RNA sequence: AGAGUGUAGCUUAAAAGCACCCAACUUACACUUAGGAGAUUCAAUUGACGCUCUGA
């Protein structure tokens, strides 16, 4: 009587762990819903996948949560915590390693 | 991660509530949920202290749950002001009911009614 | 700063959002208090003191 | 019945147009709101006198049941009690006279 | 303080406009109400 | 240690005449007067005050004030009852009638034999009456009168100690919901005092210091 | 009599930051927007004006 269920697993989770290099693109973790929030120079997609940005490494800190105000399921949530409280999430971030180019001489006009 | 020494830093529904007899247990002796009723043939003087009662038990921090009216009686029309209270103490029930009674601007007709 | 809450018609443009402030004479005067003390940020930020005097 | 009054009365809908004239000359602005300002620094201290009885009332009576306590503690317990007759409590707001002479008692009631 | 919550009015912009009426209920307890065509003195049996 | 068994009873009266605005008030009285007149919209009055007489200048160009000027007739008829029955008194201290847009508290002179001091009106009560009783033995041991009393709760308010043998003196609360005030030319000295005859009266800091929780207003 | 003392309501603030006031939207509250007032208790770390109690 018990139908469906089969399903295989979706594989998602921690693709490039904390000190890993990563180059720009590389798909950070796969996640459906949002466990670790995207940091400096990484982005989401639309499956919430975390993708770096920059070429560097990728390092997991705990912040502090503070929503879009446009996002009302979850600033309702921030109206409501007592006088004192602060809302923590994980991220995700790639500290760029190289830098984005250096001045060399081409000519001597 | 649970081996961490950060697990639970972000836990946060345990800072929510996420979801009636009088409260004398043995000695917590508290009021049952109030209601200040409020009467006159005004919209404005039937709105205006109640107004306040509301903005008082905010400064004085006492649960208020609402703030309704009742239907009016054809007799010209009746505005009934009800104000629902939880949270009294001891020592607070009377000075809530003093300056309470002592405000009421013109004719206005009180009330500790309750529950059922 | 009370005198000028005493003048009746300096409060006639404020509540009618309409005063001013003349941005020369804020000038020779912010030199003369916290002009200075807005340069040491403005000389750490653009990395003065890290390289002239190291 | 979940029936009330906050409806928009039906009758209000179609000839509304008595004055348009509303415009307010200048200096008459000013002592409008030079009033307003002189009310709200009324009701501030209209409050802050409230407010402080509301500590100066209440500190003597916890006080008072610490004066309770230690010379009489079988009887800070009923300090703490509660009286049941308030249930049908009422005041009403006061009025503008004394009440009346004795008479003339009437209208015709519809 | 008897003289702070009665200095209002009325609220609602689908509001007429309302007479400072006297109205006594049963034995000259004479107070102001709201109300039309202002007949300035009243009473109830 | 032994403290002689004496509460008390602060009364308050609730004024039921209300007390006349503060012109400071008036000109926001005035202002909100007006405020309410403009913003309103097509009132039925002026709807059969205005528009019926350009119809009547219309016929004249081929009533409300009958209404205006027979209801102005009905507030100069009724007398309207002063907010001033005070100073016609003016030493009544004895009436409850003494003063209307203020608070009163009872106050009852005696004597004692070592001392001589204006009182509260007292009660010397039994250790089983309880306390909340004791205030409404108090109503009902020598005024004698048929005040309509109700109360508040078995808090105190302020316990104050004139020790000679100690002592603790509980201040009480009362509202007169009504009064039959018989033989109001009683033998004493019942003083109706609102706020400020406090230090007229009763001068020490066990009978000046009551006012901090006399209700000012 | 004395002990403790004291920035506007609070400040392990040095003239600030919250509370607080009022008006407009709110059933009211709340939010936000427009506004509103506030203080170093005096005199050379220091001694005499105010409050709180210990006593009479
Ligand atoms: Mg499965
Ligand atoms: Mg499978």
């Amino acid at each position: 009587k018990n139908l469906g269920g089969k399903s295989s697993g979706r594989r998602q989770g921690i693709k490039k762990m904390e000190g890993h290099y990563v180059h720009a693109g590389n798909i950070i973790a796969t996640q459906r819903h949002f466990r670790w929030h995207p940091g400096a120079h990484v982005g989401v997609g639309k499956n919430k996948c975390l993708y770096a940005l920059e070429e560097g490494i990728v390092r997991y800190t705990k912040e502090v949560y503070v929503p879009h105000p446009r996002n009302t399921e979850a600033v309702d949530l921030i109206t409501r915590l007592p006088k004192g409280a602060v809302l923590y999430k994980t991220f995700v971030h790639v500290v760029p390693a190289k830098p984005e180019g250096t001045f060399k001489l081409v000519a001597m006009l | 991660y649970k081996t961490k020494p950060t697990h639970g830093i972000g836990k946060y529904k345990h800072l929510i509530k996420a979801e009636v007899r009088a409260i004398n247990l043995g000695t917590d002796y508290e009021y049952g949920v109030l209601n200040i009723h409020l009467t006159a043939y005004d919209m404005t003087l039937a709105e205006s202290y109640a107004q306040y009662v509301h903005n008082l038990c905010n400064s004085l921090s006492i649960k208020v749950e609402e703030s309704y009216a009742m239907p009016t009686k054809t007799i010209l029309t009746t505005h009934e002001r009800v104000v629902q209270i939880s949270g009294l103490s001891a020592t607070f029930a009377e000075i809530f009911l003093e300056i309470i009674q002592s405000s009421l601007p013109e004719g206005v007709r009180l009330s500790v009614k309750e529950h059922t | 700063i009370q005198e000028l809450r005493a003048n009746v018609e300096e409060e006639r443009a404020a509540r009618l959002r309409t005063a001013s402030v003349p941005l020369d004479a804020v000038r020779a005067e912010w030199e003369r208090t916290c002009g200075p003390y807005h340069k040491q940020r403005l000389a750490e930020y653009y990395g003065l003191y890290r390289d002239l005097f190291h | 019945i979940p029936i009330e009054d906050f409806i928009t009365p039906l009758k209000f809908l179609d000839k509304a147009r008595e004055r348009p004239q509303v415009e307010l000359t200048f200096e008459e602005t000013e002592r409008r709101a030079l009033l307003l300002k002189k009310w709200s620094l009324y009701k501030q201290q209209e409050r802050k006198m409230e407010r402080d009885t509301i500590r100066a009332m209440l500190e003597a009576q916890q006080e008072a049941l610490e004066e309770l306590q230690l010379e009489s503690p079988k009887l800070h317990a009923e300090a703490i009690k509660r009286d049941p007759n308030l249930f049908p409590f009422e005041k009403e707001g006061p009025h503008y006279t004394p009440p009346i002479p004795n008479y003339q008692p009437p209208e015709g009631r519809y | 303080d008897s003289s702070r919550a009665s200095l209002t009015r009325v609220h609602r912009q689908a509001y007429a406009r309302l007479y400072p009426v006297l109205l006594v209920k049963q034995d000259g307890s004479t107070i102001h109400i709201r109300y039309r065509e202002p007949r300035r003195m009243l009473a109830m049996p | 240690s032994p403290w002689r068994l004496l509460g008390a009873l602060c009364l308050q009266r609730p004024p039921v005449v209300s007390k006349p605005l503060t012109p400071l008030q008036e000109e926001m009285a005035s202002l909100l007067q007006q405020i309410e007149i403009e913003r309103s919209l097509y009132s039925d009055h002026e709807l059969r005050a205005l528009d019926e007489n350009q119809r009547l200048a219309k016929k004249k160009a081929d009533l409300a004030q009958d209404l205006e000027d027979m209801w102005e007739q009905k507030f100069l008829q009724f007398k309207l009852g002063a907010r001033i029955t005070e100073a016609d008194e003016k030493n009544d201290r004895t009436s409850l009638n003494r003063k209307l847009d203020r608070n009163l508290v009872l106050l009852v002179r005696e004597k004692f034999g070592d001392q001589d001091v204006w009182i509260l009106p007292q009660a010397e009560w039994q250790p089983g009456e309880t306390l909340r009783g004791t205030a409404e033995r108090t109503l009902a041991t020598l005024s004698e009168n048929n005040m309509e009393a109700k109360f508040l709760g078995n808090a105190p308010c302020g316990h104050y100690t004139f020790k000679f043998l100690g002592a603790k003196v509980f201040f009480f609360k009362a509202l007169l919901l009504t009064g039959d005030f018989s033989q109001a030319g009683n033998k004493g000295h019942h003083v109706w005092v609102t706020k400020d005859e406090l230090g007229d009266y009763l001068k020490p800091k066990y009978l000046a210091q009551v006012r901090r929780f006399v209700s000012d207003l």
